[PDB]
């Protein structure tokens, strides 16, 4: 008559023998390879056992959240570039938390071994905590912030500009869409193991040099996650390792895998770390040498070499186009400001300082263009400038991968300026790099994503904005803004009185 | 070092300073509601919505979408990532449902996560207050490890086919609800678990192995057509909104709540055993924290479509009646489990009275929403045609 | 009236999809729009901006006629045409594991999006049809994915390439 | 204002740049362990150890006190705030006590609340599964709604018992033992109260007032004895340990574990009853944990004190025969209720049986712990002569 009781693993002994065959037992899902009904996972979770380790952090995050930091006011002594960087940030991981659940309910399905369909399964519910997590940062940030516009409506006011069209194909179709296999590859062995799980971390370095201590706290709750999912995106090559297709197709599904999340990723990351910030932490040549080619492409692929798996053979070459690819994007954010949610700045002189240190050349190229922007008046409306307009006088065209959706300029690029413009049965296409020309070329049914220039041609950049409900409040202010200061904001009307409109720039090869 | 060596924005002198000084003397917007744009199912905004509602980037051309164009990438061949093709219903917008109990993941996991640790307690307290003397020994070693032991399956089997669903769903408040819906089933298989373990611990000679009630579910009789009706729901039905209506509002509401409700929540106690009820409780109540959704999504929204209330109402009404028949099937199969029991337990003015209860309840919260016709008596004989 | 969620070329296509009361024409309009408008091989890119959102107000009035133009048992077993489901399924997946090559395969899986996407065929056959027709069309075209130039590949795809610039 | 009135140290950088100037270079002292000093129970001190053992500024001449010297004010006529002259029993230190489950507030709370949230989901879960079609209607209305009823007293007089303990125990950690153990009925008698207020919501004419199961209590056969030994454990004594002890070791112990376990939990499944014996579980769930505690206090502290254990154990069989004779008498009115219970519902050898549990639980886990003689045969049988 002891008092007894029975955990977890107890009952986990047992999980392996909850399946059982029958004719139909078997994904419905198009894929290459098949995954050992004999596959094991690390974590021996029950669905109750899981409920409750994540109860736990819940508790201690909203608890930070509703009283010492409400009490500190820390939704508002945060950097005015960063309250808007994380707008983009947040919200733009939390389509990469949502569509994770819609990935691993397909990887649930593929799995055919029970442990490894509940691994899949934990993490299912993870994503969901974390697109949770993600829309409450937004949301704190919107209720305490100084500026909720962008964080109070990025889920539609996300949909006029460009970066977000690259972001989804990371994120959210990359995750979902192709080989499931494929998909757990741009997920869990690229996406996290590489990236998300580093820069997660690295957003809360950013975000507390910056005042932010929301990010940090909500952050670092979802972090606690993240080993689960990389295991799980391991174990997912060891149930195929063990099958011939494997080795005919592995190795080619992760390099177009690793090419799709380090094109959006270098350049992007970066940006949102270098521009979105006043205090640095490290630049980003730095963290990304030493993620991506150390780390990952080091030890992490290391791991998995024994089971058939080579380091990209774009690596070479991803580190190539990298240096500029940062700074380079940039230019084409601000000089399009107006299709965004947040507010960007310029460089002020101690960053440049720093830019021209780390980056020796960013003056002589970026830090000559900007100051010539600003003098020209870009921050004021009065001006009638839009950087957009010193792109056209300059004739320097902003294409958009058919592909990635990452915006690229050629004629002006410091970094990659490679371009092949192709058409097939009456449609152009646009391709920044040789890796994803070839994805068009030998699937071109699998990414007929319309780029903005597109949809918006012929339109009036102003009657975009509004029919996106780009304004705050007032319906008069716009969200966006080519400053982050309290006075001398855009109106719709500054930007209808520019008279700007969209133009696709390949036609100009008629 | 006591102070440590990272400064940090809020509480470092020189670095708030700066941060300080570019701070604007008021939000620059007053609206600071983060869904404000989102239409309330209620009066006012719940932190539910605000957090759930648009955070699928869906386009316009599937029903409720805010984004526009394709997707970036897709299938092989062109399937989009998600598409109204994968469902045979059609809706004005996807994003109308609303859980009733309005659970995100938060909520959700705190519910659990109390009833994981009550479980806990109520384990160690019946162990200790020695409860486990007033239980017969045959109901124990026949009835609730092998049976209910192999209902584990069916639960099991149940959650399985959520897996599409958790893929295909077109939009976030269904795609939650859903995935939901699925993890409470496995809870309930692994908690069928638990007990054969716990008593495996306090009953020498018990075996908590899985051997047993398996092969009383791969090869047995009295789940036979059960499982043929699971393996069906499961892996031959491709279109979500089947599944989970299939499911839900069909199979698990008819043989299910028979079986676990109307069979051992119902015998369980003529044989000493007020172990197994305390779980069968977190089942039901489960049960029904999900037929509020289930009926939400599928009538509220869908079967009440203010453009394709007619249409669905039939393509339902088309799968209770393609479903309801494997039902009956897996319900007659059980009954051939009455005549297992001691004899003298249970006669058949009861089955009939609880078979009715199955029914009735069925026909008041399923059937009669979506103007099915059922007939009551038809379906009590049918089942009661393989009994004993 | 120009716009991105409303503009009159898409008030165009409802105020025609209204015309139609008769699963008759409706199934038929449904492939035709497929057929010029969507995939890489349309006929057409004047409806670029506005298909995906009009093919589904079609795929809607297709629905809501073959549901009330068709008995329970065809409702899920035989297409709007008339066409047995799973017969169509089996010679799709038949001919599928014939093929000699990517390019015939690709070929037979977007012409089957095409013809027998919903509300055409029960989708239940026809994602059961998408996961054995893209197994086999992703199987070929990731064999050997890399070793083709891109100058080789570029006059296999057979576009017009118009422009290239490299540095490198 | 958005950046408010006030000035935090913390963060604003003037006043924080002067408290980071004055500032050490690190810690004082490198023990930053609070209660360092105390004996730990186990491996590690224990938050819970921690944060309570010597809160109570005892002296040295109340054995285990830290401090010195007389209290600052007293009673008139000289009685201390706090002294050995409250209770019979002696010690070598009245810290030693250690609650098992180490409960301390934070847990306290947060476990009954989760119990709070799961019983409120279980009720709408069975309320809503509609469950009481199925329980018969004179096990309710006569055995749940009067005699259920009427034990909710005997629970809440046992809750009062703990009054002058809260006030009088020599030391924080049996304070907080008692403060817990008193709390734990006061809640029983609720939750006996939250069963009746929920039938009289679903189910029509049934009244929650509590004057019917009240009069039984005060007026009734069935409980008189258990009503005069409860009368008398609450306000006869005045020494807390007799008052502890004999309520948790001999009263609840008898009485107490075969009404509410041999009675209504054993009988309550026979009539279709699963919702009594949902409360049951909490109150047998906390009858377990208490004994936990009541077995380290009165047995391995004080029964085994290596100075007064021989004393100690004299003064526990006192009190046992003290109270069993009375607690006998209790059971013995008790047996009355079997005649009231429809025909063929039990019988005088599962009656005995029953009996012969409780004696035998109750002579290993309390009397066999202080060398009580105890004799079966002997009481069970004195109890049986109440079975009218
Ligand atoms: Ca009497
Ligand atoms: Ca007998
Ligand atoms: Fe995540
Ligand atoms: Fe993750």
């Amino acid at each position: 008559r002891a008092p007894t009781s029975v955990n977890a693993q107890e009952v986990h002994r047992w999980l392996q023998s909850f399946n059982w065959d029958f004719k139909n037992n078997r994904t419905k899902y198009a894929t290459k390879y098949k995954m050992a009904n004999e596959t094991k996972e690390q974590f021996k979770l029950i669905a109750k056992e899981y409920a409750r380790m994540e109860a736990v952090k819940d508790e201690r995050q909203f608890g930070s959240l509703q009283d010492a930091l409400t009490r500190l006011n820390a939704g508002v002594r945060v950097h005015p570039k960063w309250n808007e960087t994380m707008k983009v940030v947040s919200n733009f991981l939390e389509v990469g938390e949502y569509n994770a659940i819609a990935a691993t309910g397909m990887l649930w399905d593929s799995a055919q071994a029970a442990e490894q369909k509940n691994g899949y399964l934990a993490q299912v519910l993870d994503e969901i905590r974390h697109t949770h997590q993600c829309a409450y940062v937004n949301y704190y940030f919107a209720k305490n912030g100084q500026d909720p516009a962008g964080h109070n409506d990025a889920r539609r006011t996300r949909t006029i500009g460009p970066l977000w069209k690259g972001m989804k194909r990371v994120f959210s179709d990359g995750f979902i869409s192709g080989d499931a296999v494929e998909c757990s590859l741009n997920l869990q062995l690229v996406g996290e193991a590489c990236f998300t799980n580093p820069l997660i971390v690295a957003v809360t370095e950013w975000a507390a040099a910056n005042g932010d201590e929301i990010t940090p706290t909500v952050f670092l709750s979802i972090e606690t996650d993240e080993l689960r999912h990389m295991a799980n995106g391991y174990q997912t090559v060891v149930s195929i390792a063990n099958d011939p297709a494997s080795a005919k197709y592995l190795n080619t599904d992760l390099n177009n895998a690793f090419w799709t999340q380090q094109k959006y990723f270098t350049p992007v990351l970066g940006m949102l770390f270098e521009y979105g910030s006043k205090f640095k932490v490290e630049p980003w040549v730095k963290t990304w040498d030493r993620w991506v080619y150390e780390d990952w492409g080091g030890i992490w692929i290391g791991r998995l070499g024994k089971y058939g798996v080579e380091s990209p053979r774009s690596l070479k070459d991803a580190k190539q186009d990298a240096y500029w690819a940062h700074h380079d994007l940039y230019l084409l954010a601000y000089a399009l400001w107006p299709t965004g949610f947040f507010r960007l700045a310029l460089p002020d002189q101690e960053e440049m300082e720093w830019f021209e240190a780390n980056y020796p050349g960013w003056y002589d190229h970026y830090g000559k263009i900007y100051e010539e922007w600003r003098a020209r008046g870009c921050e004021d409306p009065s001006s009638g400038f839009i950087p957009l307009m010193w792109f056209i006088e300059n004739n320097h065209p902003i294409y958009i991968d058919r592909v990635s959706q990452v915006p690229f300029c050629p004629s002006l690029a410091k970094g990659a300026s490679t371009l092949r413009v192709h058409e097939y049965n009456g449609e152009m296409h646009t391709f920044s790099d040789q890796w994803g020309e070839r994805m068009w070329l030998a699937e071109p049914e699998r990414y007929e994503c319309q780029n903005i220039f597109e949809q918006y041609e012929g339109r009036e950049l102003s009657e975009v904005i509004a029919e996106l409900h780009g304004l705050r409040s007032d319906g008069k202010t716009l969200i966006a803004q080519p400053h982050v200061r309290g006075d001398k904001l855009w109106t719709l009307d500054d930007i209808k009185r520019l008279n700007c409109v969209f133009k696709n720039p390949v036609k100009a090869f008629n | 070092s006591m102070l440590g060596e990272r400064r940090r924005g809020l509480t470092d002198p020189e670095m708030a300073a700066v941060i300080l000084k570019a701070l604007p003397e008021a939000p620059l917007d007053g609206n600071n509601k983060m869904g404000y744009f989102v239409t309330p199912r209620w009066k006012r905004l719940t932190e539910y919505e605000a957090l759930t509602v648009y955070a699928q980037p869906n386009a316009d051309w599937i029903a409720g979408g805010l984004d526009w164009g394709d997707w970036t990438q897709k299938f092989h061949g062109g399937r989009p990532s998600w598409g109204n093709e994968t469902t045979e219903l059609r809706t004005v917008d996807w994003f109308k449902h609303r859980d009733p109990l309005r659970r995100w993941h938060a909520p959700y996991v705190k519910d659990k996560a109390e009833e994981w640790r009550y479980t806990d307690r109520f384990l160690q307290g019946y162990s200790a207050d020695g409860q486990i003397r007033a239980m017969n020994p045959t109901w124990r070693d026949e009835f609730i490890n092998r049976y209910w032991g192999a209902f584990l399956f069916n639960e099991y089997g149940l959650f399985n086919a959520h897996s599409q669903g958790a893929r295909e769903a077109l939009s976030d408040v269904t795609r939650v609800s859903l995935a939901f819906w699925g993890f409470d089933k496995i809870d309930i298989a692994q908690m069928i678990q638990l007990e054969r373990g716990f008593l495996a611990k306090i009953v020498p000679g018990f075996d908590e192995s899985t051997a047993v009630p398996k092969a009383e579910w791969t090869n047995g009789e009295v789940y036979k057509s059960a499982r043929l009706a699971v393996e069906g729901l499961w892996q031959e039905v491709f279109d979500w909104n089947e599944s989970a209506f299939s499911v839900h509002a069909v199979y698990d509401a008819l043989f299910g709540q028979f079986v676990r409700r109307e069979f051992f929540q119902r015998l369980a106690p003529r044989f000493g055993d007020n172990l197994t009820p305390f779980f069968i409780n977190q089942a039901q109540t489960y049960f029904q924290i999900a037929k509020q959704g289930v009926q939400d999504l599928y009538y509220n929204c869908l079967g009440d479509d203010p453009e394709f209330s007619d249409y669905n109402r039939t393509v339902m009404r088309n799968w209770t009646g393609k479903w309801l028949e494997p039902t009956i099937a897996a319900l007659r199969d059980f009954m051939g489990l009455f005549a297992k029991l001691p004899a003298g337990t249970t006669d058949k003015e009861e089955i009939t009275a609880s078979l009715y209860r199955v029914v009735d309840d069925w026909i008041e919260d399923y059937a009669s929403r979506i103007d099915f016709k059922a007939d009551r008596d038809q379906i009590v004989k049918a089942v009661l045609a393989g009994l004993k | 009236k120009l716009g991105i969620h409303s503009n009159d070329t898409r008030d165009a296509w409802v105020n025609k999809i209204a015309q139609l009361n008769t699963l008759e024409k409706a199934a038929e309009m449904l492939k035709q729009f497929r057929m010029d408008h969507t995939t890489p091989f349309r006929n057409s890119y004047e409806l670029d901006n506005d298909y995906l959102w009009i093919e589904a107000k079609l795929e809607e009035k297709v629905a809501v006629l073959k549901a009330r133009a068709f008995n329970e048992v065809d409702f899920r077993h035989k297409t709007a045409f008339g066409e047995d489901a799973k017969s169509v399924l089996d010679g799709t997946v038949a001919k599928m594991n014939a093929a000699k090559d990517k390019w015939e395969a690709e070929k037979i899986h977007i012409g089957f999006r095409q013809a027998y996407k919903p509300p055409i065929m029960p989708v239940n056959y026809f994602l059961d049809g998408e996961r054995q027709l893209g197994t086999r069309l992703m199987e070929l075209r990731n064999l050997n994915y890399y070793d083709t130039p891109l100058e080789e590949l570029r006059k296999q795809r057979g576009v017009r390439v118009v422009h290239l610039q490299s540095p490198h």
